[PDB]
């Protein structure tokens, strides 16, 4: 399961690669770049840029992405509720990153679902597959979880294959 | 009454020679000294606070002795661990600590060091929530720890910094004491979730499913796979200024590094020694992992030092950094035990009877230690040295007028004939 | 295996792991089998290739060094050991080897000296260390002498070194000095026990007798040296009989008998004459022991006839009177001579008894039939070959006159044993033998007195009983130890003969009766106490003792079968209950209660027919031969409750002690009830005090009288009760006489 | 008792100086300001054992409640011991019944009096004990007046 997961996610990163690299080319904000590096499933360069842009704590936090530590998951979500109940202002991309640490980035109450309009469906699916709750789910039911949140274009065949894969039963 | 003391120690020896395992002797010696440490400490002339600390020290010595000799001597050799390359770093760390006794000893010693570390009382009136003052003043555009790092620290209210100081200092003391669970509890409960999360990176990765040989201790994967990264990430964070000195201190300790001057200046022999053994240890593990290709090149973000000190050298340096403390006669024994050069020092302080007579605990301690040693390891201390030591201590049992309990000490020579 | 088996395995792993690195990493395990198939030019290249990939393995490097050792390539073999040693410092034996090889090949370089210094500190004063010191010097006569002397200063008990001193003296043909040191060294108790030393002593003396220097010098000290030869013969005979085979022992007898015949002619009334007396006895005793050795292996008809013959020998020995001790020049000499006398009477004594218990007045027949001069020829016949001249043999010329034919008295035997504990340097062999010899007798040995004769001023019980540090060793610990050693030994031998008398074996003939573990402990605590340990080995000896203390005191993980604990408990109660002083009574009763308190939990589980958790590598072997049964449980609980009461009485809880004693109508409880009722009366009996109280005081003395009478009434009626008496019957009557006259 | 039964497992892990698993977005913010320390553990275990005994008494397991209450010499355990000893006396105190039983009944009322007096004796001496009273001091004295007039 781990092997298969790693190959799938390396491949998705192969596909979304240029899209995101373009987006990083045009960003004017460092924390957003850090997020985009997480979009390429590159935890280390996110951590590094964080470090460099003087965002050190975040940097540490980032290092958890891809270990599925449920403690960290519920803590990140907690921080998010506390902000989303008062929290006079939190940077738009730090909240996104915390939402990634929460393990349920659309399935949620600070939801990245609106990124539906800014990214390839495959890009977001990468987010579910990499963070998302890898251990608790089978590859199939995980992918299915994601698909349940987003309609794919009828005509797109790589979409179709994911649907047939997730459809299992 | 307190001029009972010798009885207690003598008493323990009685019980041992009479139920005809010897590690209990020392355990009791420890408790005995500790009990006495309490007596002189409670209500006392301020001439007693000194000899009270010399008893607490006494006690710690017996403890260290127990720990190390138990591990070294109760060594009955178990089964070797057979890893594969597919195995997690967690297992390799474990293997390292199993196979390398030299290094596990360092662990034992650090454990002892932590055991005896002071921690402040839990801060009272802690606030409802984090950086509340800055939020209330307006001006936190982001509520994340890294915000005032992204742009001038002028963002954070003074009182908030003052509280962050209280927190990070408390967490630091807890970390040096081994209280990692309490540190995580404090982080959680004091609305420092992100710092908590940082403290979670301490564990190497294990997966009970893959790393079969620990499918007992664990039911769920845990720990973090890209640890060499984590470690550079933390260390770099530790070097970034505009953080509270205790926070930086924490990250230093976690990265296997040596905390900043502002914090380190207040560390004593024990604290400092601890810091540097931690460094030895960290470095040695990461090297063990590199020699087995269980580190991935991507993670070598930054240079950390690769050359581990020897316990010998750490001791020498920490010594020269704390000469007064270093030279204290039971702490010399502490080091002597740590390096195993112990009969070495026995025979030594023996020849110092031929400014050891000036301090009372010493002549006693060395004698009872020598006894314990030859009990646990027959042959340990030279026959002569036992003779000389007991001879002199006995003559003090006489000077104290406790002839009553001299036969017990006699049970180690035919020289006893002459009493 | 063969050449095919090992070279065919080449294709076995070659087809499993073909890459060069794994092919070379199997070289050590390839070389593992060529060393077994006698291929050393091949095995060398196999291991050498594994060393090309695994250059940090101390095992592989040593294996090549051991292989270069078979090749006798010193320069190559040494270097290999060096690498294994520098990789792993714990390889002590390799530090010796390097030092051993460096001194044998060439000493010109100081490197050989350096490695010898390290080898010394790793093995403090081991026998090999001096050997290497002499080797290094070899590469001049005065030079060697100084080494031995400087070596003898700190190591006077080393057998080999003292031997070399005699050899160096003998090389310069100054034999007078050789015997002089030989004589002054026969006072050493350790050397006297060394087989090889005594052999050297016999030669260096004979050489001096025939030496031209002995005659020229004078004929005054001639007698003095002659005494030592006989003494040496006795010691050498004791040792040769035990270790050496049938042939060698018999041969030594002829030299002994020749010496006796050559000595008797001079006579006189001085040390030599007195020595001849005691040594004469030893001769027969050992000759009897020698006789019994042959018969053991032989048939039954020869056994009885030989044992008959041996019984006469031991008898002859026992009869020989205590030598005239006052007649010796010095205190050391006379004490030695007496020590041997006690040994003779003790060893021969027990043998005489064990052989006489076989039949009724068996001893009388032995004398009445073989005391005849015909027996003297039957003895010479069985022992020697008749071809030797029967004129100059002492055995054939001795005047066997009026054999006492009186079996020995136990009381005399005890004082013989106690006086001879130091005969064989208190080897656990010696004591375990005696303890077993008394195991069949109705009177028990004074073990506590044995230990006092060995470890003087060793306290009965150590104040600091809390720890097991061996500075707190106590005569109780030792007493508790020997009890188990003998209780263990007896059961082991009982099991042996069952598969195949055990009492009948003489001391030299029998093999080790204790486990090497037990023997190691006794030798350790002995060397420690007597202050003949080694500064380097002090810590090791000390720990070796410490390991067993927790068992002698029934502490955490004691390897003690419940039966052995009970045996310890009662054996200490009755041992203590007969003591006069309170200090000793308290101690022995305390320990007895202690062991009792440890057993009763076990007995309760055993009382309901459950299983005891068996031990892990116990110190005292378990046996189902003596496993406790429910039939005996209630008795122990009762016998223990007595031991509790006794200690309660000694501590002051008289009310509870009497309440308990009275509950059980036992003979022992009477002696306790009586002894404590008498004390309450005697103190209050004569001082001015309330008359009413005086009547109550007398009333107790009346109870004392009654309980002593109940003891004697029940005692005279039944024999089993006589054995249960906590003190002797005559002692009970002794008190009663005084009780009533009061 | 319920909440107690949920804490004690945590306190035992905390008693050996280990780490508590921190929560996920908790409803009641955690704080290290009031994190439990080993210095206070044995007290809670004791104070909890009282709460257990109290419920045992209310349910009917008087034997185990008294056995527990008596084990710890606490002011609160007196008021409980007293309150339950008084009830065993009052019901049996006046009906026609075996005289021997009546003597045993009175004996309990004698114990009630003693425990209430121990409360007031220790109460008047020290203020810290006054705050530990499970009910007001004047209420304890109120019962005693009626207890002795009985």
């Amino acid at each position: 399961k781990k092997e298969r997961h790693c190959r799938l996610t390396s491949w998705i990163v192969s596909q979304i690669g240029p899209e995101i690299e373009e987006k990083i080319r045009n960003s004017s904000n460092e924390i957003e770049q850090i997020f985009l590096y997480l979009l390429l499933n590159d935890v280390v360069r996110a951590s590094k840029l964080a470090i460099e842009s003087k965002n050190g704590h975040l940097s540490v936090l980032i290092s958890y992405l891809g270990s599925n530590d449920p403690r960290i998951r519920d803590l990140a979500e907690l921080q998010l509720q506390k902000w989303s109940t008062g929290g006079c202002s939190i940077d738009k991309n730090i909240s996104k990153i915390y939402k990634l640490l929460s393990g349920s980035p659309f399935e949620g109450l600070f939801s990245l679902k609106e990124l539906e309009s800014e990214f390839s469906w495959l890009c977001l699916l990468n987010l579910t597959l990499c963070y998302g709750q890898i251990d608790e789910y089978s590859l199939e039911s995980l992918v299915q979880s994601h698909l349940d949140k987003f309609s794919l274009p009828y005509d797109d065949p790589i979409g179709v294959i994911f649907q047939l894969y997730a459809a299992n039963e | 009454y307190q001029t009972e003391r010798f009885t207690k120690f003598s008493d323990t020896l009685k019980e041992f020679k009479i139920e005809q395992d010897p590690f209990n002797i020392i355990r009791e010696f420890r408790s005995a000294a500790g009990q006495l440490a309490l007596d002189l400490a409670n209500s006392g002339d301020e001439s007693n606070v000194i000899s009270s600390k010399d008893w607490e020290l006494e006690a710690r010595f017996w403890h260290l002795v127990e720990l190390l000799l138990v591990f070294r001597n109760a060594d009955l050799d178990l089964d070797e661990m057979e890893l594969h390359p597919y195995n997690s770093r967690g297992l390799f760390e474990k293997k390292l600590m199993q196979d390398n006794k030299q290094l596990y000893q360092i662990w034992i010693v650090m454990v002892w060091l932590k055991e005896n570390t002071y921690v402040m009382e839990r801060p009272k009136n802690v606030p409802t929530s984090k950086w509340l003052n800055s939020i209330t003043s307006g001006g936190l555009k982001s509520c994340d720890l890294d915000f005032p790092l992204r742009e001038n620290t002028n963002v954070l209210d003074v009182k908030d910094k003052e509280e962050d100081h209280i927190f990070f200092k408390y967490i630091y003391e807890l970390i040096l004491a081994g209280a990692i669970d309490e540190a995580l509890e404090e982080a959680k409960l004091s609305d420092n979730i992100s710092i908590c999360m940082i403290l979670c990176g301490i564990q190497e990765y294990l997966n009970p499913v893959i790393d079969t040989q620990i499918a007992n201790e664990f039911n769920t994967q845990q720990g973090i796979k890209k640890h060499s990264l984590w470690r550079r990430t933390v260390y770099s964070l530790s070097q970034q200024a505009g953080l509270d000195p205790y926070e930086r201190a924490i990250y230093s300790y976690l990265s296997g590094a040596i905390p900043n001057q502002e914090v380190l200046q207040y560390s004593d022999w024990e604290s400092d020694l601890h810091i540097h053994l931690n460094q030895i240890l960290q470095t040695e593990i990461e090297n063990y992992l590199l020699e087995n290709n269980q580190v991935g090149t991507d993670e070598l973000i930054l240079p950390l030092p690769s050359h581990a000190l020897t316990v010998q050298e750490v001791l020498n340096r920490v010594a020269s950094r704390h000469p007064s403390e270093s030279e204290h006669p039971i702490r010399v024994l502490m080091a002597s035990v740590i390096l195993d050069s112990l009969p070495s020092v026995i025979h030594s302080s023996v020849e110092m009877l031929l400014d050891i007579i000036d301090k009372p605990y010493l002549l006693r301690i060395v004698t009872h230690l020598a006894i314990c040693l030859d009990i646990i390891n027959p042959g340990s201390v030279e026959e002569v040295d036992k003779s000389k030591l007991i001879t002199t201590y006995i003559s003090l049992l006489k000077l104290q007028g406790l002839y009553e309990n001299i036969p017990i000490y006699a049970t180690f020579l035919n020289e006893s004939d002459c009493l | 295996r063969s050449k095919a088996d090992v070279e065919r395995y080449i294709a076995s792993v070659q087809g499993s792991t073909p890459s060069p690195r794994q092919k070379s990493m199997k070289g050590f395990y390839f070389a593992k089998l060529y060393y077994e198939a006698k291929e050393y030019d091949l095995a060398k290249k196999y291991i050498c290739t594994y060393i090309n990939v695994q250059e940090r393995d101390p095992k592989a490097h040593r294996f090549l060094g051991l292989l270069y050792e078979l090749e006798e390539n010193t320069d190559k073999a040494v270097e290999c050991y060096r690498r294994s040693v520098e990789l792993n410092p714990t390889q002590k034996d390799l530090v010796l080897k390097i030092a051993e090889l460096l001194c044998k090949n060439d000493v010109t370089d100081g490197r050989a000296k350096y490695w010898l210094e390290r080898a010394a500190k790793l093995f403090p004063g081991s026998p090999a260390i001096y050997k290497l010191k002499e080797q290094l010097l070899d590469c001049g006569w005065n030079k060697l002498f100084d080494l031995i002397q400087s070596e003898l200063y700190v190591r006077p008990d080393d057998v080999h070194v003292n031997i070399r001193l005699v050899e160096v003296y003998r090389s310069t043909k100054r034999l007078k000095d050789a015997v002089a040191h030989c004589h002054e060294a026969e006072r050493n108790i350790a050397l006297r026990s060394s087989l090889e030393w005594n052999s050297c002593v016999v030669q260096t003396l004979k050489e001096y007798l025939e030496s031209l220097q002995c005659l020229e010098s004078d004929k005054s000290d001639w007698r003095a040296t002659n005494t030592d030869l006989l003494l040496a013969y006795a010691n050498l005979m004791l040792l040769t009989l035990s270790t050496r085979d049938v042939q060698e022992s018999r041969e030594l007898l002829q030299s002994f008998d020749s010496a006796l015949q050559s000595v008797k002619s001079l006579g006189g009334n001085d040390e030599l004459s007195a020595t001849f007396l005691e040594m004469k006895g030893h001769f027969y005793m050992h000759a009897g022991s020698l006789l019994l050795k042959m018969g053991q292996h032989s048939s039954n008809v020869q056994w009885r006839a030989l044992s008959e013959l041996a019984a006469l020998c031991y008898l002859i020995a026992f009869q020989v009177p205590r030598p005239k001790i006052k007649l010796i020049k010095g205190e050391a000499g006379q004490n030695l001579l007496e020590m041997m006398a006690c040994d003779r009477l003790s060893q021969s004594g027990h043998m005489l008894l064990n052989l006489s218990r076989g039949k009724q007045d068996f001893l009388k027949e032995i004398v009445e039939t073989f005391a005849n001069k015909s027996g003297q020829s039957a003895l010479y016949d069985a022992l020697f070959s008749s071809q030797s001249p029967k004129d100059t043999s002492f055995l054939g010329s001795d005047d066997i006159g009026n054999i006492d034919v009186r079996e020995p008295e136990l009381e005399d035997l005890t004082r013989y044993d106690v006086g001879a504990i130091r005969a064989h340097n208190g080897s656990l062999q010696h004591l375990t033998w005696l303890g077993l010899q008394w195991n069949s007798l109705p009177a028990l040995p004074g073990i506590r007195k044995w230990l006092k004769q060995l470890f003087h001023h060793l306290p009965h019980e150590t104040s600091r009983l809390e720890t097991n540090a061996p500075e707190s060793i106590c005569i109780l610990d030792l007493e508790v130890f020997l009890l188990g050693v003998v209780y263990t030994s007896h059961l082991q031998l009982k099991e042996k003969c069952n598969s195949h008398q055990p009492l009948c074996l003489p001391l030299p003939v029998c093999k080790q009766l204790c486990t090497e573990r037990q023997k190691s402990w006794w030798d350790a605590v002995c060397t420690l106490i007597h202050r003949k340990a080694v500064p380097g080995n002090v810590a090791k000896l000390r720990l070796l003792v410490q390991h067993e203390i927790n068992t002698l005191r029934a502490q955490e993980k004691h390897g003690l079968q419940p039966a052995l604990l009970v045996h310890w408990a009662e054996c200490l109660q009755k041992t203590g209950s007969g003591l006069n002083s309170f200090y000793d009574q308290r101690e022995y009763m305390g320990r007895s209660v202690h062991y009792w308190k440890k057993v009763l939990p076990l007995l309760k589980i055993i009382k309901k027919k459950n299983s005891i958790p068996e031990p892990i590598d116990p110190l005292f072997k378990h046996f189902h031969s003596v496993d406790i049964q429910a039939s005996e449980i209630v008795e122990y609980e009762e016998d223990a409750h007595i031991t509790f009461a006794i200690l309660d009485a000694v501590n002051g809880n008289i009310e509870d002690a009497v309440t308990a004693f009275e509950s059980i109508k036992s003979v022992v409880s009477y002696w306790n009830l009586a002894l404590i009722f008498h004390r309450k009366a005697e103190d209050i009996e004569n001082d001015a005090l309330s008359p009413e109280e005086q009547e109550e005081c007398k009333n107790y003395l009346r109870k004392t009288r009654d309980y002593l009478i109940k003891i004697i009434d029940d005692s005279d009626s039944n024999l089993s009760v006589v054995k249960k008496l906590p003190v002797p019957l005559e002692s009970v009557k002794e008190m009663l006489n005084s009780v009533m006259q009061e």
